[PDB]
RNA sequence: GGGAUCGAAGAUGAUCAGAUACCGUCGUAGUCUUAACCAUAAACUAUGCCGACUAGGGAUCGGGUGGUGUUUUUAAUGACCCACUCGGCACCUUACGAGAAAUCAAAGUCUUUGGGUUCUGGGGGGAGUAUGGUCGCAAGGCUGAAACUUAAAGGAAUUGAC
């Protein structure tokens, strides 16, 4: 993906899935990408600042969407007490 | 009627990994289970894991990060010759520049690119990508 | 049992309605300006509270409390009348509770205009059949066994009654009502799976 | 032309420039217009036509000897209509090739990346990486394929009723797709996830 | 009225029938003696998230 | 689901299992100090005996065996140790 | 983390046990056993209404982020949550289906109501599955208000409450839409309650 | 030895009639049992045995543990109810998967091809024939060809003439 001089040589680098690491295909329309608004001191939405997490169709489709989901967002501090590992 | 308690272990982790889990426990351990996890470890195939003590061969879990693709066992455990090497990577990996076949030789357990620089041989074990 | 013969039957006609034929079921108990005799609890209920005068026909006296049966959600403890078909609806109409009417004694009172249930301290709840396997709607499975043809009209691929404003419920209901009259002159359907759903059928 | 879907809106104003994006994002695409200016180079072949009981069905491939490829199939009234539907439908489902190096990484790649199978019907099709100056080592239907797709040197071997021709091309079609699929280590890095550029032009795409 | 015919004199009616509140809340627990009537395991569940209600609590057994 | 905790499980769900499938094994009978009525020697008794144990100062009996625990006898008493 | 003035308030409380929203019913699927606090001893279960509202203020915060407010669609087939969708949508700009869906809506341009939806919101995943399989086949994710018996196949963010009375179902889209027009600029405070009563969104039957 | 019933064979009645077109009567061997033979069946789940993993729910049969539970009675036990667990004949849901398809908790973990081990097949006929051997009182069982001949025979699933 580099050439002997160094030169990048790929088309494109795909995303992968951030809860099973899994790469996105081009045409996995099943996946989905979602964006949560940051939010202001004072309580209110901040414009073009988000959250962002990315999710294959495979889990989706296995409905393990929400459960996943629940996970990410309380290891940042989108959530409280949702999730528990045990 | 275990036969072969490498065989079951490297099962389960594909199976794990299959379905998209974090974690996998496999059981019982031995020696050689231990010294193939600590080769995939090294090149970054799997996270930490953890041995439990019960006085009957014990307990491993281990944690999985989603960058393996196959893991497997070879039986029976054919003798080869260095200059056989090259015919086993040509036919087990998927390409010429990733992946590893994994030997027992009497200079230890090691991958089959280490085995050449130190220039030894022995039997295959398995093979990892 | 009690012979019906061909002097007794009108009498016995209105006892299948429901109605006291014979006066003072249950009875428990400005001056006499007006008073009313009937024989419907339905129309006794709202007459006490209201603080009307009921007669008891058969015998010249006022009824000042009396015991009858209505319908009580376990779910959220509210109170219905008993429907004149006299057996409970599916749904409860203010949580949604499915199958979770039950019949309860009640009394009422002129001199308090309360509402009082009569519940048995020593009840034993039977749970069987509330949880089952049911299919998914997007399943792979669901999806190859809803074939090639579209959408078949008959056998509809049949979906399960679950909510009380699935449009498959109104058309049952009206078609309940259809087939009673097109029967009765001419002469002239079940929801939910019960208990024993996890009991396999040959 | 007059764009109805929202990303032809942005495709015909100019705001998305190479396919690289669409890709990217997994974008579905309706209208075969916005293949048609993104890559005008695409050119096409005619595999076979067969009257059938009276129609004609035609099996045709599209690419351009760069990275991308599509296939497509239809079944019309008319010779003319078939080949003319057919290629609408190939440049739907155009897709992108992942290709590499069989040994030391001189001077552009020339072939695949990994060992790639795919399989339709009871076909099945193997890809394998070979070394420069080899060819194209297949059957006359599969070479075609491998060629618009623009790769250089690849063994293959098969198995099934390869003489089923369609099955054979969807086979193969599903193969060279797979080589996006298949994660190797020069990919584990870490990513920051871009924007949608649905969500920048937001204004622009819509009405 | 009938299916497929709509006409100003139902238009003007609609969005005025369907404005429609009442003058004191159906949530209010003035029509309840200013008590919310619940079950023992209802009321563990405040306790577990603080607060403080008006609970009144039926045994259920 | 996909992520558990593998090495710390709950005591709740631990205590239901089968004693073989815990993640370690370990036994779950146990032992108890017996005084029958007359006598002031206490014994020791496994809570899963399959013999009839008598009093060391008698023939009088202090349980029966069963297809599980033992049946203590009328009378007796018993602290488990 | 969002600051201790989101934290749910007792006033906020009392309007979801008047409304019976914590009744759960029956038939627990094996997933959604979390939400779940405890059963009683005749067999109804108790959601846990402090996950509700965590869940549904981050619902708000995924809606607040749309660039413009008429690409979110918000869908209900089952007629007591019609009026309901409907005065979601005035008071948002969110676009609203009420009724027959019509296959071919987000697939099938050349069709009349043919839509382009950035984020969909469905009153329930099991009468509405149509719109839902039809959102998987062009990269649509979905928010569901789930009863404890609903299926869980393409939902991304489940909303846990009782999904069958009348007052359960107005109240919960009640509150979204509070919280949308207050994470913007429409409502100045969080302290001072609404003008609008509840009862504006419920059904009326006669 | 026994011999009720039914009934290969056999002896007889009618030979007419297209739904009832194969029917009626008598009856030997046999059908049951004791002591020896025989070794076949669509002897079928048309699915070899042992071991690991991928999956969840409540019904039922056997055992065990817990409950301030109901009834028998003033305890124990018995019957019943609720929760949990091991083992079994089945069912419903689910498809990362598999397959030509019908379909499948194994018929999955197979071109990303290796857990241990036994048996069988290689286009259709000739043919389970001929010949040799071996077992049996016999009927027959087990093992088992070639010359020659032929372009198909076969599986699953679609549509629908007169
Ligand atoms: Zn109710």
């Amino acid at each position: 993906m580099e050439n002997d001089k160094g030169q990048l040589v790929e088309l494109y680098v795909p995303r992968k899935c951030s809860a099973t690491n899994r790469i996105i295909k081009a045409d996995d329309h099943a996946s989905v990408q979602i964006n949560v608004a940051k939010v202001d001191e004072e309580g209110r939405a901040i414009p073009g600042e988000y959250v962002t997490y990315a999710l294959s169709g495979y889990v989706r489709s296995r409905g393990e969407s929400d459960d996943s989901l629940n996970r990410l967002a309380q290891n940042d501090g989108l959530l409280k007490n949702v999730w528990s590992y045990s | 009627t275990r036969s072969s308690v490498l065989a079951d272990a490297l099962n389960a982790i594909n199976n794990a990994e299959k379905t998209g889990k974090r974690q996998v426990l496999i059981r019982p351990s031995s020696k050689v289970i231990i010294k193939f996890l600590q080769v995939m470890q090294k090149h970054g195939y799997i996270g930490e894991f953890e041995y439990i003590d019960d006085h009957r061969s014990g307990k491993i879990v281990v944690q999985l990060n989603g960058r393996l693709n196959k893991c497997g066992v070879i039986s029976p455990r054919f003798n080869v010759k260095i200059g056989d090497i090259e015919k086993w990577t040509a036919n087990l990996l998927p390409a010429r520049q990733f992946g590893y076949v994994i030997l027992t030789t009497s200079a230890g357990i090691m991958d089959h690119e280490e085995a050449r620089r130190k220039h030894v041989s022995g039997k295959i074990l398995g093979f990892v990508y | 049992g009690d012979w019906i013969t061909p002097e007794n039957l009108t009498e016995a006609i209105i006892k299948d309605s429901g109605e006291d034929t014979t006066g003072s079921l249950g009875v428990e108990a400005p001056e006499n300006q007006v008073a009313l005799a009937t024989g419907d609890f339905a129309v006794q209920n709202v007459a006490l509270q209201m603080n009307l005068n009921l007669m008891n026909f058969m015998s010249g006296l006022k009824i000042k409390r009396i015991r009858n049966y209505m319908l009580r959600c376990h779910a959220c403890f509210k109170i219905f009348p008993l429907p004149k078909d006299g057996k409970p609806k599916h749904f409860c109409a203010s949580c949604g509770g499915q199958g979770t009417l039950l019949r309860c004694a009640v009394s009422v009172d002129s001199r308090t205009g309360n509402v009082t249930p009569h519940l048995k301290s020593n009840f034993q709840w039977n749970n069987r059949g509330n949880r089952y396997s049911v299919a998914s709607p997007l399943s792979k499975n669901s999806q190859k066994r809803y074939g090639k043809k579209g959408h078949v009209h008959s056998k509809p691929q049949e979906n399960v009654i679950l909510r009380e404003d699935q449009k498959e419920y109104e058309k049952v209901i009206k078609q309940e009502e259809w087939t009673r009259r097109h029967n009765e002159k001419i002469l002239n359907v079940r929801i939910g799976k019960g208990r024993y759903v996890n009991s396999s059928k040959r | 032309w007059v764009p109805v879907t929202k990303l032809g809106r942005l495709v015909k104003a100019g705001k998305i420039t190479t396919i690289e994006e669409i890709f990217l994002h997994s974008l579905p695409v309706k209208e075969f217009q916005i293949i048609d200016t993104l890559l005008p180079g695409l050119q096409d072949e005619v595999m076979n036509i067969k009257p059938v009981q009276t129609r004609f069905k035609a099996v045709v491939v599209v690419g351009d000897s760069n990275g991308h490829v599509g296939l497509g199939i239809k079944t019309a009234k008319e010779v003319a209509g078939a080949i003319r539907a057919g290629i609408i439908i190939a440049k739907l489902s155009v897709i992108p090739i992942r290709r590499g190096y069989w040994g030391t990484n001189l001077g552009q790649p020339h072939s695949l990346a990994t060992k790639t199978t795919g399989k339709c019907g009871s076909v099945t099709v193997r890809l394998i990486p070979a070394p420069r100056g080899s060819g194209i080592v297949a059957s006359p239907a599969v070479k075609k394929l491998l060629q618009l797709a623009g790769v250089e040197d690849v063994y293959t071997q098969s198995n099934g009723k390869t003489r089923t021709l369609e099955n054979t091309l969807k086979a193969a079609f599903v193969a060279i797709g797979n080589t996006y699929g298949f994660l190797t280590p020069n990919l584990w890095a870490e990513q920051p996830l871009p924007v949608s550029p649905l969500d920048i032009y937001s204004d622009e795409a819509s009405a | 009225p009938v299916r497929g015919i709509s006409f100003k004199l139902q238009e003007e009616e609609r969005e005025r029938k369907d404005q429609y509140v009442p003058e004191v809340s159906a949530l209010d627990l003035s029509r309840s003696n200013g008590v919310l009537n619940v079950d023992n395991q209802t009321s563990d569940l405040v306790k577990s998230l603080g607060l403080k209600l008006p609970l009144s609590v039926i045994n259920v057994s | 689901v996909l992520v558990q905790d593998l090495l710390h499980p709950t005591a709740a769900s631990e205590a239901r299992k089968h004693k073989l499938k815990t993640l370690v094994q370990g036994p779950r009978s146990y032992f108890l100090d017996v005084k029958c009525p007359g006598c002031l020697n206490i014994t020791t008794v496994f809570s899963h005996a399959q013999t009839a144990v008598t009093c060391e100062s008698c023939s009088t009996i202090l349980c029966t065996p069963t297809g599980g625990k033992a049946k203590l006898s009328e009378g007796t008493s018993f602290r488990r140790k | 983390s969002l600051p201790a003035t989101f934290d749910l308030t007792p006033e906020d409380a009392q309007l979801l046990l008047a409304a019976n929203t914590h009744l759960g019913a029956r038939n627990v699927q094996v997933h959604q056993e979390p939400y779940v606090f405890n059963a009683r001893p005749d067999g109804v279960h108790v959601i846990n209404v402090g996950k509700t509202w965590e869940k549904l203020v981050l619902a708000a915060r995924i809606i607040a982020a749309i660039p413009n407010p008429e690409d979110v669609v918000a869908i209900s087939s089952r007629t007591f949550g019609q009026r309901a969708v409907l005065k979601f949508a005035a008071h948002t700009g969110a676009t609203p289906i009420a009724g027959r869906f019509t296959p071919g809506s987000f697939t099938n341009y050349i069709t009349r109501s043919f839509k382009e939806p950035r984020l969909v919101i469905v009153t329930d995943p099991r009468s509405d599955a149509q719109a839902i399989k039809e959102a998987s086949y062009v990269n649509i994710p979905v928010i569901a208000l789930t009863d404890l018996d609903s299926p869980s196949e393409f939902v991304d963010v489940a909303i846990p409450c009782n999904n069958r009375g009348k007052h359960s179902i107005g109240l919960i889209w009640y509150l979204l839409a509070r919280e949308v027009l207050r994470l913007r600029g429409a409502l100045v405070d969080r302290t001072q309650p609404w003008s609008i009563m509840p009862d504006l969104y419920f059904y009326r039957d006669p």
